[PDB]
C-alpha cells in the first residue's frame, strides 16, 4: 500500500485537519528561521512542530546507531505517549498529524462525526503496530489524505516516484520532548521541556538534524499554534 | 546590487539583482545557484509573502536587504 | 449526460457533458458556473489528477460519476 506525499504547507495541513473534523482552536504556521527574532513571529502557545527533512545515507547511519544504542542501553518513555508505526509508503504526512493531535487530545475539540476523533477513540488501547495496521485499513483518512496530496502550490508527483523526504512530530508529553517517527521502533526522548518552551526546545532538535547533514537545504518546519 | 536570502537552515544565498527584477527572476537565480525549482520556493520580506509578478522595487527591497526562503517540499 | 463535482466545502456542482468532452471543456463549464479560472482548477477522479487534452472517455468517467475539485495555490 502506497499513498501520495503531502506538501509542507500550513494551508494544506489546516484544510486536512478541518476535513478530519478538528475544531480550529489550533492552526499550523510556517517557521521562517530558528533565531529568536523569526521564532517570535510564531503565535504562542505552540503544542507541536512537524519537521520535513531528507533521508540521506548520512541520516540513515545515525538512525541505525541511535536505534542500536536505545535498544541495548534503554531510555524513559512515559506511558501517556501515543505512538504508531509507519507500514505505508508516503503516509508520514498523516502519521505526523495524528501524532500531533493524539498527544494534545486534552487541548483539542472535535465536531460531530469527526473521523479523527473515531480513529483516536478506537486506537486508544492498540499497540503501535496495531495502530499502523488500523490506519492501513482506515478508508475515511486514506481518501482525505489522497485529496490533501493534490492541494498546495506544487503538483502531486506520480505514485511510483521514490520519496527521500520525511515528516516527524515533536511534542511535549509529561515534562519531556518526544520525537515521534513511525519509521523508528519507539518514540525518542530528547529530554526535559514544558508547554511554555516547546517551540524553542523542538527547534533545538531540528538544528541537530541540520548540523548532522550540513550540505542539505531540504528542511521545513511548521508549528501548531493557538488560533 | 547584492541581496541576501536566508534558508530555515540559516544558510545565506547572495544574489546579484536589479530593483526592476521580478520575484520570478529571483527564484530563477536561486534555482541557478542552489538547484531548488521555483514552484517549491516561497519568499518572505519584512514578514510579508512576496508575489511572482511584482518587482524588488515594489517591496522596497534595497542593497543588502535579507529575504527568507521557505521550501514547499513534499514528504512521505 | 450529468456528472458531479464536489468542492472542499462539500458543495456539489452539476455539469452537462459528453464522453468526448476534454478536461479543458469541463474546466470552462466550471468557470461558467462558479467563476473559477481554469488554470487554478485541478480535477481528481479515482485518486488521479486529470490532464487538459484528454477526454472524460479516456478516464472511464460515466453518467453521474463524482469528480473532486482542488485549487492549485499561486505560491510566490
Ligand atoms: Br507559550
Ligand atoms: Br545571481
Ligand atoms: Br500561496
Ligand atoms: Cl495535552
Ligand atoms: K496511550
Ligand atoms: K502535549
Amino acid at each position: 500500500q502506497r499513498w501520495l506525499p503531502l506538501e509542507a504547507n500550513p494551508e494544506v495541513t489546516n484544510q486536512f485537519l478541518k476535513q478530519l473534523g478538528l475544531h480550529p482552536n489550533w492552526q499550523f504556521v510556517d517557521v521562517y528561521g530558528m533565531d529568536p527574532e523569526l521564532l517570535s513571529m510564531v503565535p504562542r502557545p505552540v503544542c507541536a512542530v512537524l519537521l520535513l527533512f531528507p533521508i540521506t545515507e548520512k541520516y540513515e547511519v545515525f538512525r541505525t546507531e541511535e536505534e542500536e544504542k536505545i535498544k541495548s542501553q534503554g531510555q524513559d518513555v512515559t506511558s501517556s505517549v501515543y505512538f504508531m508505526k509507519q507500514t505505508i509508503s508516503n503516509a508520514c504526512g498523516t502519521i505526523g498529524l495524528i501524532h500531533a493531535i493524539a498527544n494534545n487530545k486534552d487541548k483539542m475539540h472535535f465536531e460531530s462525526g469527526s473521523t479523527l476523533k473515531k480513529f483516536l477513540e478506537e486506537s486508544v488501547s492498540m499497540s503501535p503496530e496495531e495502530r499502523a495496521r488500523y490506519l492501513e485499513n482506515y478508508d475515511a483518512i486514506r481518501v482525505t489524505h489522497e485529496t490533501s496530496a493534490h492541494e498546495g502550490q506544487t503538483e502531486a508527483p506520480s505514485i511510483d516516484e521514490k520519496v527521500d523526504l520525511h515528516f516527524i512530530a515533536l511534542v511535549h508529553v509529561d515534562g519531556h520532548l518526544y520525537e515521534l517517527d513511525g519509521r523508528k521502533p519507539f518514540p525518542i526522548n530528547h529530554g526535559e521541556t514544558s508547554d511554555e518552551t516547546l517551540l524553542e526546545d523542538a527547534i533545538e532538535v531540528c538544528k541537530k538534524f541540520m548540523e548532522r547533514d550540513p550540505d542539505e537545504l531540504r528542511f521545513n518546519a511548521i508549528a501548531l499554534s493557538a488560533a | 546590487l547584492q541581496i541576501f536570502v536566508k534558508t530555515l537552515t540559516g544558510k545565506t544565498i547572495t544574489l546579484e539583482v536589479e530593483p526592476s527584477d521580478t520575484i520570478e527572476n529571483v527564484k530563477a537565480k536561486i534555482q541557478d545557484k542552489e538547484g531548488i525549482p521555483p514552484d517549491q520556493q516561497r519568499l518572505i520580506f519584512a514578514g510579508k509573502q512576496l508575489e511572482d509578478g511584482r518587482t524588488l522595487s515594489d517591496y522596497n527591497i534595497q542593497k543588502e536587504s535579507t529575504l527568507h526562503l521557505v521550501l514547499r517540499l513534499r514528504g512521505g
